[PDB]
């Protein structure tokens, strides 16, 4: 099957930016490119197809081009409609394929975290498990490191984390990152850390707590 | 007013079967090629199956070979797709798709496309949620912990819908025990601790759970 490779994976923009993705093909697909638009719990939408022919009533400011291996997709004074995320298709040779997509958010300040780190509840080490919650609260841009430290020792492999959607209203996310310990290597350990870096930091945060002695 | 509805996703366990349905409208079905493409969690669309307008010649993924079939009922304006042996990696949205009008239906753009209706292919089994409180420890943040239930969704609201603003209920994460886990937080007035209560409200209808937790200061 031809692969179809779509880069960046995600951008950011404002109302009134060119907005320009790009999608490249393991072998030449001559023109047999579409583009479409999905946005979540809708149905995918057909922008343009045959590298650069606009769908019916689509609006002008979209267009596409490229042939051969490297296709474009350009927003030019991209609208609020427009925030969703893209994906090229090649029809050129039988099994269709599609790149992995594209999101496009939007554009604001850079704003830093608010960090909270919760204790696992008594009830919950009642069962025999221990899980530690760090909050990231309302920041620009997405991009965010989460580091947990068990007395200054670094964790790898035990945490997991997810992502809200970008606020409606102030544009921002919010990510919640969850440390999962055995009861009994909880009860080994005083010092429970989530160490965060991001843009609207100067210098790292640490959010801590002490397990004993609190 | 092409419309293209998928329906008949749910969750089963590998091996089992599945029936999707699409019902179309606002078009002459019987004159269209149909096909099937899905979407898994954090991937990229896969073209799965198509079929012709008269349902004589079919096609399949290699992946899905001899374990889908597609199928029309053209006097019902209906395409299908049944799945039996199910595996995990057929977990995904699948979508009902038009192939484009005048192009080749083997190798086709697709100008309409349905919602998408949910597979969920786990041998886990049925199982409600345990809530904990993250108790807040000017502005102080708290939540619930959802843990360990399954399958998707559970829904939290606090103070049945009356507290919204500075609510996040996030995303489920999948646990390597094949459970689902999600927290939801929010942020309050430091100085309302002890004068609001706040309760998370929690439903996960499929194991028929309802929890209310109330999250105090330790």
């Amino acid at each position: 099957d031809i692969q179809m490779t779509q880069s960046p994976s995600t951008l950011s923009a404002s109302v009134g930016d060119r907005v320009t993705i790009t999608c490249r093909a393991s072998q030449s697909i001559s023109s047999w490119l579409a583009w479409y638009q999905q946005k979540p719990g809708k149905a995918p939408k057909l922008l343009i197809y045959d590298a650069s022919s606009l769908e019916s009533g689509v609006p002008s400011r979209f267009s596409g081009s490229g042939s051969g291996t490297e296709f474009t997709l350009t927003i030019s004074s991209l609208q609020p409609d427009d925030f969703a995320s893209y994906c090229c298709q090649q029809y050129n040779s039988y099994p269709v394929t599609f790149g992995q997509g594209t999101k496009v958010d939007i554009k604001r300040t850079v704003a830093a975290p608010s960090v909270f780190i919760f204790p696992p509840s008594d009830e919950q080490l009642k069962s025999g498990t221990a899980s530690v919650v760090c909050l990231l609260n309302n920041f620009y841009p997405r991009e965010a490191k989460v580091q947990w430290k068990v007395d200054n020792a670094l964790q790898s492999g035990n945490s997991q984390e997810s992502v809200t959607e970008q606020d409606s209203k102030d544009s921002t996310y919010s990510l919640s990152s969850t440390l999962t310990l055995s009861k009994a290597d909880y009860e080994k350990h005083k010092v429970y850390a989530c160490e965060v870096t991001h843009q609207g930091l100067s210098s790292p945060v640490t959010k801590s707590f002490n397990r004993g002695e609190c | 007013e092409v419309q293209l509805v998928e329906s008949g996703g749910g969750v089963v366990q590998p091996g089992r079967s599945l029936r999707l349905s699409c019902a179309a409208s606002g078009f002459t079905f019987s004159s269209y090629a149909m096909h099937w493409v899905r979407q898994a969690p954090g991937k990229g669309l896969e073209w799965v199956a198509l079929i012709s307008y008269d349902g004589r010649n079919k096609y399949y993924a290699d992946s899905v070979k001899g374990r889908f079939t597609i199928s029309r009922d053209n006097s019902k304006n209906t395409l299908y797709l049944q799945m039996n042996s199910l595996r995990a990696e057929d977990t995904a949205v699948y979508y009902c798709a038009r192939s484009y009008p005048h192009k080749r239906w083997l190798r086709p753009p697709f100008d309409y496309w349905g919602q998408g209706t949910l597979v969920t292919v786990s041998s886990a089994s049925t199982k409600g949620p345990s809530v904990f409180p993250l108790a807040p420890s000017g502005t102080a943040a708290l939540g619930c912990l959802v843990k360990d239930y399954f399958p998707e969704p559970v829904t939290v609201s606090w103070n049945s819908g009356a507290l919204t603003s500075g609510v996040h209920t996030f995303p489920a994460v999948l646990q390597s025990s094949g459970l689902y886990s999600l927290s939801s937080v929010v942020t309050v007035p430091s100085s309302s601790l002890g004068t609001q209560t706040y309760i998370c409200n929690v439903n996960h209808k499929p194991s028929n759970t309802k929890v209310d937790k109330k999250v105090e200061p330790k």
